[PDB]
């Protein structure tokens, strides 16, 4: 995190929530398709009061026009904990789900307090619906709702699991001259998406690593990609507490470095060369 | 470059051994010995024997990587093995 | 937060900053006030009373600095333009490379949204001697160079490239490699045969200088 | 895997690490020259230690009363009171243990002192005070700018790279920046006279034998 936002504690929660990847299949109970020719009520008194609850705010709205009411309702049940858990409300995944269905979705909403976190969809085609909830393909809302619960990105960076926040010291010069630990928030994640992760505003762009020194090469550089290569080795060799001079390891590095390129030491790096035919 | 060489003025390891080798081995196919042999008996014994004194003719010829070369005379290399 | 809110704007600044900081880097003149633009300033300069800046208005020029005009005397103008259309078609692509034969720019930088057409970036040779650099927005967000790992890349004169193979008896080839698609290689708009010079901090020495050719 | 992969690579003559065809991998064995046979850690003093805590270690003033040079730490030590020569000779080595603390605390972010180094510098001191039975209540016969002239002049004989022209030079300076900073922390003018009450004939031998022992540490061309 940036210097400003490390000894706090909330401001890392909040990168955190930036960064991990959450998708309404996280916090989806169970989708449902039910039968309903009605556009503005429904035979169901469970969701007759989330219905009246929009039907003073979406059914009063001017301009209103059945092209985008079916006889079909994509009834998703999310889970309060988990919502609650992600830090989302019913709000960030119906503009999500807009975004992704600017108007191919008529898209009603439960209220945040309700126990019944309801997400009342609609089928939309123009031309066909438009005085009338005709009776739309119900693989078109199959596939809706696959696009839902695989394609919607509801918040986070794509590539990226669960983001585990913690906390451990690092040696700061105190204003006295003497190095002192002073306590740090980071964050560790799941798979690498540094292109992103770098770009997200509260980070510390100049201190983020990854153990990937792939990826550190095709974004740092070369060198860059050096250094965390020999940053992985050195890891490697002292997980055991046992270390070897620098200099071997930074020769070992030198050498898969000097293409300006990652080579391998296998048939397809080093063997692939320019060196001697017998060699 | 018969000046300004930029090699090191101190016999490496390998100089050392291998003139000292070769020192044994011209001793051992009755070569003329140049120091005032002290009942010594050992060809690799008097090649150190001769190699202290500064006494071997042999001149080390230093290759570098792009094909040049350095003649260093063991008389000027410092023994500091 | 909608393009016009915070969340577009800054990143728009923050890019800004990281291609005056490049340019700047390049040996071209640029004051420092101009890389430290608040962003206030910057809306204020260059965001609409809508919220969507005049990405036009951030075009910008930049000449060689006395310094490094007499390293290198064969440095010219640059030439940076943002372009407004979110897909760079090959009518934009033209329209640029038309604007920098006709001002007669030694080097120009085009910054642009998504995503260039192929047949657009068949283009980019099409003006010698002049040269045209393509970079995208969003590598632009972040100066990689200020990276920890990242050490500081100088580049090298004709002769001093030809001083240091003298030096070192080396072949163009002798050297170690750095890709012309290298990030920092694209920052430094190294062309094919410019030897860099790397300064790191090694572990064993106080400092260690190294040195790569691109290709 | 491994060995085939660095099998071919070697330290030439010139210093520098190439492969069979005679690509660089490295201007100069593990950046600094020296073999890893005849490294060992030692500490670096500067980075450590708070801003009134180096300066009471390093500092030496011969003018005002903050941090007096005691008279009986030389034979002279009188005389050189005031001598705004040498008040002029300390500032400028009290700037340069300063700037080296400032690059130190740079390269090294975690402030981690302890680092191999080629020649043991504390073994070479304790050497010198054991063979010339060095009395720590005779003021010692040292100068300070002998002290500092010494220093300088082995510090210029840090040869590494022998080059006569300027690439080589500048690489043969860089080679040796750590070591310089663990000699100007350690053979600073007031740990000279008060922590090692030295004599001119041990400080002339500990130079010497630090010339000679990094001499012999710095790595053999041929080693593969």
């Amino acid at each position: 995190l940036e210097p400003g936002h490390a000894a706090d504690q909330e401001q890392a929660k909040l990168i955190r929530s930036a960064i991990e990847h959450t998708t309404l299949k996280s916090v989806t109970i169970a989708s449902e398709i039910y039968y309903d020719p009605d556009p503005r009520s429904t035979v169901i008194p469970e969701d007759e009061e989330i219905i009246q609850l929009h039907f003073s705010l979406l059914d009063e709205e001017a301009e209103q026009s059945f092209d985008q009411q079916s006889p079909w309702l994509l009834r998703l049940e999310l889970d309060r904990a988990a919502m609650n858990d992600k830090d989302l409300t019913m709000g960030q995944v119906g503009e999500r789900i807009k975004q992704t269905f600017k108007n191919d979705l008529f898209v009603i909403w439960s209220e945040d307090n309700d126990e019944k976190l309801i997400i009342r969809c609609r089928v939309v085609r123009p031309k066909s619906l438009d005085a009338e909830t005709e009776a739309e393909e119900d693989h078109m809302l199959k596939k809706i709702e696959n696009t839902m619960l695989e394609n919607i990105t509801l918040r986070g960076v794509e590539n990226i699991e669960r983001v585990v926040m913690m906390k451990y010291d690092r040696k700061v010069p105190s204003p006295t001259g003497e190095y002192v630990k002073e306590p740090e928030w980071v964050l560790e994640t799941d798979g690498v998406n540094l292109s992103e992760v770098m770009t997200v505003p509260g980070i510390d762009p100049t201190r983020i690593y990854t153990n990937s020194f792939i990826d550190i090469m095709e974004v740092l550089g070369i060198e860059a990609g050096r250094a965390a290569l020999y940053k992985e080795v050195y890891n490697v060799i002292a997980s055991d507490g046992s270390y070897v001079n620098y200099r071997h390891m930074a020769l070992l590095v030198d050498v898969m470095t000097t293409q300006g390129g990652l080579t391998s030491v296998t048939r397809h790096g080093f063997n692939r060369s320019n060196t001697g035919a017998l060699m | 470059p018969k000046d300004q060489r930029a090699t090191t003025p101190y016999m490496t390891k390998y100089e050392r051994a291998r003139i000292l080798g070769t020192r044994a081995l011209q001793i051992s196919m009755n070569a003329p010995v140049f120091v005032d042999l002290e009942g010594e008996t050992d060809p690799l014994r008097i090649a150190m024997k001769e190699l202290a004194e500064k006494k071997i003719p042999l001149v080390i010829r230093r290759y570098l990587p792009d094909g040049s070369f350095e003649d260093w005379s063991v008389e000027e290399l410092i023994v500091d093995l | 937060m909608d393009q016009e809110n915070e969340r577009n704007i800054s990143r728009l600044w923050r890019a800004f900053r990281t291609v005056k900081e490049m340019v700047k880097d390049r040996g071209y003149f640029i004051t420092q006030e101009e890389v430290e633009l608040p962003l206030e300033d910057f809306k204020a300069k260059y965001c609409d009373s809508m919220g969507r800046p005049q990405r036009k208005m951030m075009s910008f020029q930049a000449n060689p600095t006395e310094e490094s005009i007499s390293k290198f005397p064969d440095m010219g103008s640059l030439w940076v333009e943002f372009c407004d259309e979110p897909s760079v078609g090959v009518k934009t692509m033209k329209t640029f490379v038309i604007h920098i034969q006709e001002k007669n720019f030694q080097t120009g930088i085009f910054v642009y949204q998504n995503n260039i057409t192929p047949s657009a970036m068949k283009l980019v040779p099409s003006i010698p001697p002049a040269t045209i650099e393509t970079f995208n927005e969003a590598a632009l967000v972040v100066n990689i160079t200020h990276h920890e790992l990242v050490p500081k890349h100088i580049r090298l004169s004709s002769d001093e490239k030809r001083e240091l193979l003298k030096r070192y008896r080396l072949k163009e080839s002798q050297l170690p490699r750095i890709q012309r698609a290298d990030p920092v290689a694209l920052y430094l708009g190294l062309k094919r045969g410019e030897v860099v010079k790397i300064i790191r901090k090694s572990e064993t020495s106080g400092r260690y200088a190294s040195y790569r050719i691109c290709m | 895997r491994l060995v085939k992969a660095l099998e071919d690579i070697m330290v030439h003559y010139d210093n520098t690490t190439r492969n069979s065809l005679g690509n660089v991998i490295q201007f100069i064995y593990g950046e600094d020259g020296m073999d890893a046979a005849h490294i060992e850690k030692q500490s670096l003093d500067t980075i450590g230690g708070s801003d009134a805590a180096f300066e009471k270690r390093y500092r030496v003033d011969l003018l005002n009363t903050d941090h007096t040079l005691d008279p009986s730490l030389l034979e002279s030590g009188s005389e050189i009171l005031g001598d705004l020569k040498l008040q002029v000779l300390l500032d400028e080595e009290y700037k340069q243990l300063v700037k080296d603390r400032k690059f130190l605390r740079e390269v090294f972010v975690d402030g981690e002192a302890n680092w191999p180094l080629p020649v043991n510098i504390r073994r070479i001191i304790q050497n010198a005070q054991q063979t010339f039975h060095i009395d720590h209540t005779k003021p010692s016969d040292l100068t300070i700018k002998d002290i500092v002239l010494g220093v300088k002049d082995l510090q210029e004989n840090l040869l590494v790279l022998r080059g006569k022209n300027e690439i080589i030079q500048n690489a043969q300076r860089d080679a040796v920046t750590l070591f310089c900073c663990l000699l100007r922390s350690r053979l600073a003018t007031r740990r000279v006279l008060q922590e090692y009450r030295l004599t001119k004939q041990a400080f002339d031998w500990v130079l010497s034998n630090i010339e000679a022992q990094f001499l012999r540490s710095v790595v053999h061309p041929g080693e593969m």
